[PDB]
RNA sequence: AGAUACCGUCGUAGUUCCGACCAUAAACGAUGCCGACCGGCGAUGCGGCGGCGUUAUUCCCAUGACCCGCCGGGCAGCUUCCGGGAAACCAAAGUCUUUGGGUUCCGGGGGGAGUAUGGUUGCAAAGCUGAAACUUAAAGGAAUUGACGGAAGGGCACCACC
């Protein structure tokens, strides 16, 4: 099965970090992905953006390297996108989706504007781009869908983001500049100081920290 | 006349003088027979080509440790190279040289330190352009 | 920085570092270094405030001395000079030395023929001990440097301002530096002269 | 080449100016 | 493109530099953007200077030195080999070789 | 960041730098916890205790890491000593 | 790069009104000439007699012989 | 993060800054008395002159202006800033 | 030349606060522009300021606190006609949730929810969220 | 092969000068004006200032010439993930979905075209203003791998030469 090369996979298979939290407050790189399976394995659910080939030309017949999109969700707050090249579709569509669950990051989900009941949009208007490719979102009121292309809107999808309006730059033909931005959204949630913050924090011992007395144990 | 020794060789070789270093010596026909016993080479050519590579390399080691191999009768001698220990000359008996505003710096932490005085503030020469 | 005649600035420390010109910079300043650089005198060379050392070197002696396991911090160093020091640190510590060529991604990369994790670096030089300054960022990794009046000041947490071109400096803050974070842990009264001198970690040639 | 080709539609126009000298 | 922020040239905020014919084959470069070289070389050079030593009526002569200043076009500088295409990394270097 | 019933619904609350009051994002890489000890003040022995600090990766990147752990630790009570 | 004053609504609006005609897809739609030359009336359709019958051919990349009438 | 205060500066930091750029805009020249060689009536004269002056007690001249200062020709008392 | 002497001021901070400095000083002062930052410290936004006094005009420094995202300026001065602000604070605002934008008013500067109280419109000034 | 071309000997207009026309150039930094802000560094030009020694004088002195720094305004340079951008690159081409300092000119796929006509300036050459019918699925920018070079740098082979 899975022996680990990294002190977070020999803290982590025996139960003593509990979930994603205190994995993220610490920005604590990922290198194993069995990490996050022993985590989230059920509702991880798979998917296949594109399988895009790529061709490098040779004084000898000219190569070919097939690409794999791939991003992850579970509809409760945690979104990939993981990206391969290889020269068999097979290992690069199985190698897409380690490199999504390693990128995996936390979204934060808010209200419209009226406070009650569970959250259902973006907090705010977040954006981002890669290649030009300008993926806007704008909050929206509760139980009006996903608007979008349909490449962004299951990226948003898998977040649980319900309702979210959006806004696109040109040139969003390339899946890999469309999805990449606006997966670079969403990942810029947890990047506002909005005035619901503000709040002192409090730091709280790194797990390295409390868990070292067994963590040198050969 | 000669070859360069692959890194089959040169691997090979380097293993046996790190491994069997004082069972060694400096003629090849020694070392031809010595080889084999002590390592299963497929042939016989490369075994008079291993031991050529290995009476060389002995050559290369009575002339200044090198940079390849590990040899514990050397390295001991490295450690008491590197462990000496003489009485103190780092503590730099008396009067020893301080600049004219070293001694003001000094004087701002409130210390009576005895040392020397010149004088150097009159420029005449410093980096060039 | 304290209240202690053990901890705050004695004569006989102070004897330490003007024998082995510590004080003595070099001819430039870095914006980032201006707050530890006392006066320029007239043949071109900075003078650094030895007391704002002593606060920096103790203020990064409290920072080794908060790490729970002394295995879990690396000490590394790539000039010649500090090479035989970073190996006696360990020695006297219980730090994971690391001299000679930085085995560039030690701490990325981790199918690796050297890996580790730690949780504190102590580079000798932010000039020439490049690499793990800069493989500091993709794992989260706190920096102790010995900052000279040369050396770029980013990615380190902690700044010891002193001359480190000599092998006299470096090697006595090494011995210096070790001094600081064994005390607090206890080895003696506090109130003795550590029973090994400078010249342990100093740079030497074989000379007789 | 771009301008040699601008000679000859500049050559060209004397041709039409100097055919209105005949009407 | 831009392969040189210099474009080549050496003029920066004035207008045109007088320009000064190719001393190969008189191309009209201005004196900026030609390559300059300054060739000190004795009249009498070394394949023969014992030569005059022996036929020297004086007893002590100094065998003047010969000071042409050389100024070569572009296109008749890369053909003559004093200097070359070089890499786009290589090529920012601007100190004089060793 | 509330509720309905003004509970806090919300995966966590991200730490937030020591100089800028940036949020340390949870994918930042260059951005770190750091401890310093205490001594009782009177034996100089390591009493216990750690002071906590915390850096955007932005800073480090621009070199003034230092220079943000200095002016809190003179602050704080770590370093008083003045030149 | 903008005039975007507060006394400016002329300026913004006359040049608007002339930049518009750049847009050959304003420029055809909006001026006589464009409508002159259609052969319809600018109608949707239009009759005529037949005067002959006549077939023509394909571009480079595909070869046929499209059949076609001169109405 | 480069945070220091631009209102307290050190009273040699505001010599490293033109005329106009510092705390409060003070004039670099300074109001200067002059012994008159030879007499004893005192007059004032500007330190940054850009005219000759000449004395009744000297019948000579007395400051040469040249470039942005004033140069005396003879050593007189010089009292300043009194202002 | 300067025109907007409250467009400098708020991008002068701004590139400030970009920068992660703690405090920032403004070239030009008025009442506009004092009036202004007492908005934001009424809310928290930033530290707590000084304005320096001449005989010219006067220098505000500001000390800078890490709350305020950004902090821009609207130009020309136009109106708010109290149905019209719903529009601008949806598309110029990042959320109704938090944010403010300031307009000036007959009855002094104040950022716009307190204009739906005294219940009022007047010309609009600028934004910070 | 042709050579009304490159190459070589001649040679008119022209080149230079005084007095008027012409108003065009990759007239380029292919990068509007004015105003503010955001990193360091070693130098360069001019002005003023503070400086310890030297050199020109017998005297600090007037002043040069060196040597250390500061301040303003310039021509420009090196480096950095501040930050932009399609990228090559950029302290501006930054402060741009977190868009609004003030203002001028100008572009809307490529071709027909800077053509026809009309107006206008010009002694002439020409300049300024300036369409449509029709045609076409791509024109076009930066980087990446190859191929290729009558492109340079190393090196090997009698299916290559000496
Ligand atoms: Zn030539």
């Amino acid at each position: 099965e899975w022996m680990p090369v990294t002190k977070l996979g020999r803290l982590m298979k025996d139960v003593k970090i509990k979930s994603l939290e205190e994995i993220y407050l610490f920005s604590l790189p990922i290198k194993e992905s069995e990490i996050i399976d022993f985590f989230l394995g059920a509702s991880l659910k798979d998917e296949v953006l594109k399988i895009m080939p790529v061709q490098k030309q040779t004084r000898a017949g000219q190569r070919t390297r097939f690409k794999a999109f791939v991003a992850i969700g579970d509809y409760n707050g945690h979104v990939g996108l993981g990206v391969k090249c290889s020269k068999e579709v097979a290992t690069a569509i199985r190698g897409a989706i380690i490199l999504a669950k390693l990128s995996i990051v936390p979204v934060r989900r808010g209200y419209w504007g009226n406070k009650i009941g569970k959250p259902h949009t973006v907090p705010c208007k977040v954006t981002g781009r890669c290649g030009s490719v300008l993926v806007r979102l704008i909050p929206a009121p509760r139980g009006t869908g996903i608007v979008s292309a349909p490449v962004p809107k299951k990226l948003l999808m898998m977040a649980g983001i319900d309702d979210c309006y959006t806004s696109a730059r040109g040139c969003t033909a390339t899946l890999g500049n469309f999805a990449k931005a606006t997966f670079d959204a969403i990942s810029k949630t947890y990047s506002y100081l909005t005035p619901d913050l503000w709040k002192e924090t409090v730091f709280t011992k790194s797990p390295y920290q409390e868990f070292t007395d067994h963590l040198v144990k050969t | 006349m000669g070859r360069v020794r692959t890194k089959t060789v040169k691997k090979a070789a380097r293993v046996i003088i790190e491994k069997y270093y004082t069972r060694l010596g400096n003629d090849f026909h020694t070392n031809k027979r010595v080889c084999e016993e002590i390592a299963i080479i497929p042939s016989k050519k490369l075994r008079n080509k291993i031991a050529g590579y290995v009476t060389h390399l002995m050559k290369r080691i009575q002339r200044g440790p090198v940079r390849g191999i590990s040899i514990k009768l050397q390295e001991e001698e490295r450690e008491r190279r590197d462990n000496y220990v003489p009485e103190v000359s780092a503590l730099d008996q008396e009067i020893i040289e301080v600049d004219p505003d070293t001694k003001e710096m000094l004087k701002l932490l409130d210390f009576g330190s005895l040392s020397n005085l010149q004088v150097t503030q009159p420029t005449v020469g410093m980096n060039f352009k | 920085s304290g209240a202690l005649d053990v901890l705050q600035m004695k004569e006989e420390d102070v004897l330490k570092f003007l024998a082995a010109g510590t004080h003595l910079g070099g001819t430039n300043l870095d914006f980032q270094m201006e707050q530890y650089i006392y006066k320029r005198k007239s043949d071109g060379i900075y003078i650094i405030n030895l007391k704002r050392t002593w606060e920096k070197l103790l203020l990064a002696a409290r920072a080794i001395v908060a790490i729970e396991n002394p295995a879990d911090v690396s000490v590394i160093s790539s000039r010649n000079t500090g090479q035989r020091a970073v190996l006696k640190f360990a020695a006297a510590t219980g730090a994971t030395p690391i001299a000679g060529r930085f085995t560039p991604g030690t701490f990325t990369n981790q199918i690796q023929t050297a890996f580790r994790e730690p949780r504190l670096l102590v580079v000798t030089d932010p000039r020439a001990d490049h690499q793990p300054l800069t493989e500091a960022s993709y794992v989260n990794l706190p920096t102790i440097a010995l900052c000279n009046t040369d050396s770029p000041l980013r990615y380190v947490d902690i700044a010891i301002p002193c001359n480190n071109k000599g092998a006299h400096s470096v090697g006595l803050m090494w011995w210096m530096l070790a001094r600081e974070v064994l005390r607090m842990r206890g080895t003696i009264s506090r109130e003795h002269p550590w029973e090994v001198m400078p010249d342990l970690y100093f740079y030497r040639d074989p000379e007789e | 080449r771009a301008k040699w080709r601008k000679k000859r539609m500049r050559r060209l126009k004397r041709k039409r100016r100097k055919m209105r000298q005949r009407s | 493109t831009k392969k040189r922020r210099n474009n080549g040239r050496a003029k920066k905020g004035r207008g045109h530099v007088q320009p000064i014919r190719c001393t190969n084959c008189a191309r009209c470069v201005p004196k900026d953007k030609a390559i300059k070289k300054f060739v000190i070389r004795n009249i009498v050079e070394a394949a023969a200077v014992r030569d005059i030593s022996e036929a020297s009526v004086f007893d002590a002569y100094v065998l003047p030195k010969l000071y042409v200043k050389l100024h070569y076009c572009v296109s008749c500088a890369i053909h003559s080999k004093v200097v070359r295409n070089r890499s786009r990394e290589a090529r920012k270097d601007r100190t004089p070789p060793p | 960041m509330q509720s309905n019933a003004g509970e806090f619904v919300d995966l966590y609350v991200p730490r937030k730098c020591s100089a800028s009051n940036r949020i340390i994002g949870a994918k930042d890489h260059a951005s770190i916890p750091m401890n310093v000890a205490e001594v009782d003040k009177v034996t100089g022995r390591f009493n216990g205790q750690s002071k906590t600090y915390a850096i955007c990766g932005a800073i480090r990147r621009m070199g003034e890491s230092d220079d943000s752990i200095l002016r809190l630790a003179k602050s704080h009570g770590i370093v008083s000593q003045n030149f | 790069g903008k005039c975007r004053g507060l006394r400016t609504a002329r300026k913004l609006r006359s040049h608007r009104r002339d930049q518009k005609w750049h847009d050959k897809q304003y420029k055809k739609a909006h001026l006589g000439t464009a409508l002159k030359a259609n052969p319809f009336g600018g109608a949707s359709h239009a009759k005529g007699i037949v005067l002959e019958k006549v077939g023509v051919e394909a571009k480079q990349p595909n070869s046929a012989i499209r059949k076609c009438v001169r109405v | 993060p480069l945070a220091k205060d631009l209102l307290h500066p050190s009273p040699e930091e505001e010599k490293r800054k033109h005329k106009k750029k510092r705390l409060v805009q003070s004039p670099n020249s300074y109001f200067m008395d002059v012994k008159c060689p030879g007499c004893y009536k005192i007059t004032t004269v500007f330190s940054h002159a850009q005219t000759v002056v000449l004395c009744v007690g000297c019948s000579t001249v007395l400051c040469q202006p040249t470039g942005g200062k004033a140069r005396l020709t003879e050593g007189c008392s010089f009292r300043r800033k009194q202002h | 030349v300067r025109m907007n002497v409250l467009a400098d001021a708020l991008k002068s901070i701004n590139n400030a606060e970009k920068r992660g400095k703690r405090q920032v000083l403004i070239r030009p002062c008025s009442k506009v522009i004092v009036r202004f930052l007492t908005v934001m410290m009424k809310h928290g936004y930033i530290g707590e300021f000084e304005i320096i006094d001449d005989h010219r005009a006067g220098k505000i420094v500001v000390n800078l606190t890490g709350r305020l995202n950004k902090c821009g300026v609207i130009s020309p001065r136009f109106d708010v006609q109290l149905k019209d602000l719903e529009k601008w604070q949806n598309n110029l605002l990042p959320s109704r949730q938090f944010g403010f934008i300031v307009l000036t008013t007959s009855a002094g500067i104040m950022d716009h929810e307190e204009a739906r109280r005294k219940h009022t419109g007047g010309k609009i000034l600028g934004f910070f969220f």
